């Protein structure tokens, strides 16, 4: 099934030829995700055949608009465990802990992420993520994420599981 | 709803302004406006259509329903207002002002309404050199900015920063870079709220949002954010331009827009969790979970202002290092020192803050809590909470445009503090947004424009420049001319870019 629901656009990052390189050899990541329409910043729009996938994906989407996350070698693993009251600040709270293991103490981005569950009754989520530090002399820059957004999120926990986050750049 | 059973709450109600009506959404307490002439109105409506195209999953909320969603909440006086820059945001439109009776019990604060780049500004910059001496070393000028200030993502502050200057950066504002040689006391005497609001509350900004801001004082951010050096081309009023400064037709300044940086974003965050645990115990109706809200005089509330007065303090501090590494970077390629560069401060202004207030609502003065997403104060003459300087012409208002067409200063009316509570807009606000526009524009032709213009770049990603492109944001003079048509501004100077970089 198409989920996309626009054609594909990748972003370019200029990359330089050791960043190529690094990206050559290592698996290419499966990209589930699109960047959709808002005025005034961007639509992260993914899914997945589970739920768990639709979160891991939209993560990944979120990370993939910082940089080329195919240029992250997978170097540490991270936790990232959160809970929320229902599904949707169960999604914000998983971007966000994601989005502050980038952006203080460790300044970790991973070039992918997997949720490992989501309790639905509790709504509490395990993932993890694999990558290395930030660092610009050997990641590319992207945009900058300010902060995760409620605006017209949307998740969709149905056959094909997607959600729409819309987040503050 | 279909489009025509939209259309059944909307009136124009002058040349340069729209009525929202009560039902347009649910639990309206007020009207919604918002103020575009000819050319903006398309974009407003083509955004109400063309943002939930189809009877499926996706979408945003177009910006008239957020307008009208900020005006079911409760205590809201007058109007919800979109201003000439109004387009979708995420929770308050953006360019949207709304105003709360802080005599009403009922009345809350909006931390997602207010905005995560909380007391993000604009700050202009005078110079004594014409165009002429810039251009002999134009180039060399924006790498020179470049190589100062620290841009774009997973970009630190070259300067080292500790917790205890993080600490005192926020209690003290402009007054701890006065304390530490990085500002003049010109700046913080032209500067909003003279850079430092007291009621800051270091103790009330997480430990999360000292540790993302603590790296990122000292950088200019991503974005729309920019440091901008400009020529001047027009000056529609002399008098407020002479009291600015500004003497002649091709003098040079320079225009800085950054703001509280990861600080501002987290202490943002860390106040909407906690309206949200607030709104179990007193469940306010909001239209929009992202305007999660607690009445103002409740614990959530003071503490989130009191915060967020940190987060604008701390803005003023990374204003005050962008313009200090601005000066450093005009002191080296000049040969020159700043001071006999006349690198003054003219205005400091900043957005997506809410702010206690003395308006006249209905006959009676009372004290608003006026929440300014995406848009300023606009203060008029004669107001106590305006410098000196500018107790004649009316608080100095700064619209940048883009990087390749124009900036305009303007100036506070009468009319503005009595139609929109003295708010006005910070920019032209977005016409396309960054996925449009990759798909009608290339990067290599907005870099080549910009070069057949003559105006010079640095940012940190080329490939995707296409996204900030001027074609992606409002005519700049159709917006300054909506503020001036209908009173809510004054235009005084227009200015061009020579030299800009971008993160
Ligand atoms: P607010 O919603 O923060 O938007 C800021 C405002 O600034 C203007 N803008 C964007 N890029 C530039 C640039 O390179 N130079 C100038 N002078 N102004 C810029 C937009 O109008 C935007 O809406
Ligand atoms: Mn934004
Ligand atoms: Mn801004």
């Amino acid at each position: 099934a198409v989920m996309a629901q626009e054609e594909e656009d990748v972003r370019d990052y200029n990359l330089t030829e050791e960043q190529k390189a690094i990206k050559a050899k290592y698996p290419p990541v499966n990209r589930k995700y699109e960047y959709l329409d808002h005025t005034a910043d961007v639509q992260l729009h993914a899914w997945g055949d589970t739920l768990e996938e639709a979160f891991e994906q939209c993560a990944m989407a979120m990370f993939g608009y910082m940089t080329d996350t195919g240029t992250v070698e997978p170097l540490q693993t991270v936790e990232v465990e959160t809970q929320g009251d229902d599904l949707q600040s169960l999604l914000f709270h998983f971007l966000d802990e994601w989005l502050y293991k980038f952006s203080a103490d460790e300044f970790f981005i991973p070039r992918e992420v997997k949720v490992l569950s989501i309790d639905q009754r509790n709504f509490k989520l395990r993932s993890i993520g694999w990558g290395e530090e930030f660092s610009l002399s050997k990641h590319p820059q992207g945009t900058e994420v300010k902060a995760i957004t409620y605006s017209a999120m949307q998740v969709y926990n149905e056959e094909n599981p997607e959600v729409f986050v819309i987040i503050d750049i | 709803r279909s489009y025509n059973d939209e259309l059944q709450f909307l009136e124009k109600i002058n040349k340069n302004c729209w009525r929202i009506k009560k039902g347009f959404v649910p639990n309206m307490q007020v009207e919604g406006v918002f103020y575009v002439n000819d050319a903006l109105e398309k974009l407003m409506f083509e955004e109400l259509r063309n943002a939930c195209r189809g009877g499926g999953v996706g979408g945003f909320l177009p910006a008239m329903k957020q307008i009208g969603n900020v005006a079911a909440l409760p205590g809201i006086v007058h109007r919800s207002i979109g201003l000439p820059d109004v387009h979708s945001g995420y929770g308050f439109a953006i360019g949207n002002m709304a105003a709360f009776d802080m005599n009403d019990p009922e009345a809350v604060v909006s931390p997602g309404g207010v905005g995560f780049d909380i007391n993000c500004g604009v700050r202009l910059l005078r110079t004594n050199l014409d165009e002429s001496d810039v251009q002999p070393v134009k180039e060399q000028l924006a790498q020179a900015m470049f190589d100062h200030i620290p841009v774009g993502v997973g970009s630190k502050g070259v300067i080292p920063m500790n917790a205890k200057d993080l600490e005192e950066a926020l209690e003290m504002g402009v007054d701890w870079s006065l304390r530490e040689g990085y500002a003049w006391a010109e700046d913080k005497e032209h500067c909003e709220e003279y850079g430092r609001m007291l009621q800051a509350d270091p103790n009330k900004v997480s430990a999360r949002a000292k540790k993302r801001g603590l790296p990122q004082l000292g950088t200019l951010g991503a974005g729309n954010h920019y440091a901008e050096i400009q020529v001047v081309d027009e000056i529609f009023n002399e008098y407020a331009a002479k009291k600015m400064g500004i003497d002649h037709k091709g003098q040079v300044c320079v225009m800085i827009h950054s703001g509280s940086r990861g600080l501002g974003h987290q202490v943002a965050t860390d106040a909407l969790v906690a309206m949200e645990k607030a709104m179990k115990r007193d469940k306010i109706i909001v239209n929009d979970r992202q305007l999660a809200c607690a009445r103002i005089a409740s614990p959530e509330g003071q503490d989130y202002l009191k915060g967020m007065a940190a987060a604008g303090n701390y803005a003023w501090v990374n204003r005050s290092s962008m313009t200090f590494l601005t000066r450093q970077a005009f002191a080296k390629v000049f040969n020159t020192t700043p001071d006999d560069l006349d690198l003054h401060v003219i205005y400091d202004v900043s957005h997506n803050i809410a702010k206690v207030e003395q308006h006249v609502v209905d006959g009676k003065e009372r004290t608003l809590l006026v929440h300014r997403k995406g848009s300023t104060r606009a203060f008029p003459p004669h107001h106590p909470l305006i410098a000196v300087d500018y107790q004649l012409t009316g608080q100095p208002v700064l619209i940048g445009g883009t990087m390749g067409t124009c900036s305009y200063v303007l100036t506070g009316t009468e009319q503005g503090m009595t139609e929109t509570f003295g708010t006005t807009c910070h920019g032209a606000g977005r016409a396309l947004s960054r996925a449009k526009s990759r798909r009608n524009l290339d990067f290599q032709d907005v870099l080549d424009k910009l070069a057949d213009m003559g105006i010079a770049i640095r940012v940190a990603s080329p490939k995707l420049v296409m996204e900030e492109a001027p074609e992606s944001y409002k005519n700049v003079t159709d917006v300054v001319n909506t503020c001036h048509d209908a009173g809510i501004s004054k235009k005084a100077i227009k200015l061009r870019p020579i030299a800009v970089i971008k993160g």
